[PDB]
């Protein structure tokens, strides 16, 4: 059934699974027209498809041309997401195909189920977890590849960099969720925390800075403080 | 006008004949039903007074044979049997009529209710949904499951309704996923009408039969089928105008006949609110919408 706190260790078992987040597929800026009406302008988006055990991120870039001349774009975006996830599954060797796909929003259930009818043994699941994957476009290298794309494109990343050499996939996912929740709650401050010290750099082949184990503890503490700081500012606590 | 005689009435029972019901007391001198209109299928149905569990009954057409009812004290039900000896049968019936031991089918002359509920229902199609080739009548009860239900034992005790499943490869063309799921016209017109039912008359016959089994026996799988067949039409953007007009009439008479106190169990809120207020056909069922809003506004 649904994925929640009771079954959180299931994410890190040996059954291949993918999270699919569609919150950045259809992105717009809202503006005024010369006549004083309101219109939208689409910008490039992305499907965020993540294996939480390995860190592998299949980032399908959604170029604005896919919306040209279409109607009901927010509905179409869910079906486009499901089409692209289905195409990804079909492109993987059988032994790499997921046994479960967990969607972050329940509106993706029926679109993905219909597109995966050919895969009756792949479970399509919702989650009760509120995962901060919408903040993926606050990772500079990810936002850069999306905004520069001139055509549909898939780019593969490891969202954990090399962390799995030193920590488990449970700890890596917890770090990622903390970083993304911080970037979602206060992007400027989170980026300040991550890049304040000029002596810690981001390797060309990585997404996050090259923190030592002890530096990661400091960073993680600074992110919790940020989340609590903003929570107090929000609720006046 | 035809007759279904009863050998006797040894256990107290409520007997239904189409939309009418009456009570027979234990060992009361009851010998059947006369004046049954020729030209329609009919259903004769039973609920025992001492165990209201198991409503059960028979679909039959008096044009296809001489049928009678006899209680079996072993299997504990009023069993329907065909009499092959015509002159025996006529002689039995004539004697019971002379002794006035039969109820007369109470049809009011103005009243087209039964016609309107069975317009497209034919015995030959009933005999394919309920398979007992040996018998010219069909036996149904409250507990019988459907083929689709058995996907999620004697073959005659399962209802072989046409399986409808909106998230199935039959309903969804590869490459038209969004189109076919949000607009079921392909599945309705090509797969079901052209491919399986052959015409709208057979589709409506099955829909009407499903409703009647839901109403008369409380058969849950029949209720599921009735709503699925409504939803399939209402969720199609392209439906022939004559089919929409006929559906409105069919549903009007079904909603008119439904016992007011069974509406909670026989009507699916989601399907009806979707069909009347959100679907492609939300403005195409004027008679049905009016009776629903005046008779069951709570559901909506
Ligand atoms: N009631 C029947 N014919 O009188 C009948 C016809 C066909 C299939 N089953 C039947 N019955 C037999 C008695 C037990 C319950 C099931």
């Amino acid at each position: 059934g649904a994925m929640n706190s009771s079954n959180y260790a299931e994410l890190f078992n040996n059954d291949i699974k993918l999270f699919v987040d569609d919150t950045n597929v259809y992105r717009v800026t809202v503006h005024k027209t010369f006549e004083g009406n309101v219109a939208t302008k689409a910008i490039n988006g992305c499907i965020f498809t993540l294996n939480p055990k390995t860190g592998h991120l299949f980032l399908k870039i959604i170029h604005t041309s896919v919306w040209a001349g279409q109607k009901r774009l927010s509905q179409l975006a869910k079906w486009k997401t499901a089409e692209e996830v289905s195409a990804l599954v079909r492109s993987l060797p059988k032994e790499e195909q997921p046994k479960q796909i967990i969607v972050t929003r329940k509106a993706m259930l029926d679109p993905l189920e219909v597109h995966m009818l050919d895969f009756p043994n792949i479970a399509i699941r919702p989650t009760e977890l509120r995962l901060p994957f919408s903040a993926a476009m606050s990772i500079d290298k990810l936002s850069d590849v999306v905004m520069k794309a001139t055509e549909p494109q898939m780019v593969l990343f490891n969202i954990y960099d090399d962390w799995l050499d030193r920590i488990s996939s449970y700890t890596a996912f917890s770090r990622l969720t903390l970083l993304l929740r911080a970037l979602k709650t206060n992007e400027e401050s989170a980026k300040m925390i991550l890049l304040s010290d000029p002596t810690i750099t981001i390797k060309s082949y990585h997404l996050w800075p090259s923190f030592t184990d002890e530096q990661w503890i400091t960073i993680e503490s600074q992110m919790r403080d940020l989340i609590l700081t903003e929570y107090g500012r929000k609720y006046n606590v | 006008m035809n007759t279904v005689p009863f050998t006797s009435a040894p256990i107290e029972v409520t007997i239904g004949i189409d939309q009418y019901s009456f009570n027979v007391k234990e060992n009361q001198p009851f010998h059947g039903i006369k004046d049954i209109p020729i030209g329609h299928v009919h259903v004769i149905h039973f609920q025992h007074a001492d165990n209201s569990s198991m409503r059960y009954g028979y679909w039959f057409d008096c044009r296809m044979g001489n049928f009678y009812i006899q209680y079996d004290p072993k299997d504990g039900l009023y069993k329907m049997m065909e009499e092959r000896d015509g002159a025996k049968f006529e002689n039995i019936v004539h004697n019971f009529k002379e002794r006035q031991m039969m109820v007369s089918y109470p049809k009011i002359d103005e009243d087209d209710t039964w016609y309107n509920l069975t317009e497209f229902v034919q015995m030959d199609k009933i005999r394919k949904i309920v398979r007992k080739d040996e018998n010219q009548f069909s036996y149904v009860d409250s507990s019988m499951t459907t083929v689709q239900e058995n996907e999620l034992s004697d073959p005659a005790h399962s209802l072989n309704y046409t399986v409808i499943n909106f998230k199935s490869r039959e309903a969804i063309r590869p490459g038209h996923e969004m189109e076919d799921f949000l607009d079921k016209s392909y599945y309705l017109n090509t797969v079901m009408l052209q491919g399986i039912f052959k015409n709208s008359s057979n589709y409506f016959g099955e829909l009407q039969f499903a409703f009647l089994n839901a109403m008369f026996f409380g058969n849950y799988g029949s209720s599921l089928q009735w709503h699925a067949m409504i939803e399939l039409i209402c969720s199609s953007a392209t439906v022939p105008k004559h089919m929409l007009d006929k559906l409105d009439e069919i549903l009007y008479y079904q909603i008119k006949t439904l016992p007011e106190q069974y509406s909670d169990i026989l009507l699916n809120e989601r399907v009806w609110n979707i069909c009347l207020y959100s679907s492609f056909q939300k403005n195409s069922l004027h008679n049905t919408e009016k009776i629903m809003e005046n008779k069951y506004p709570e559901l909506l």
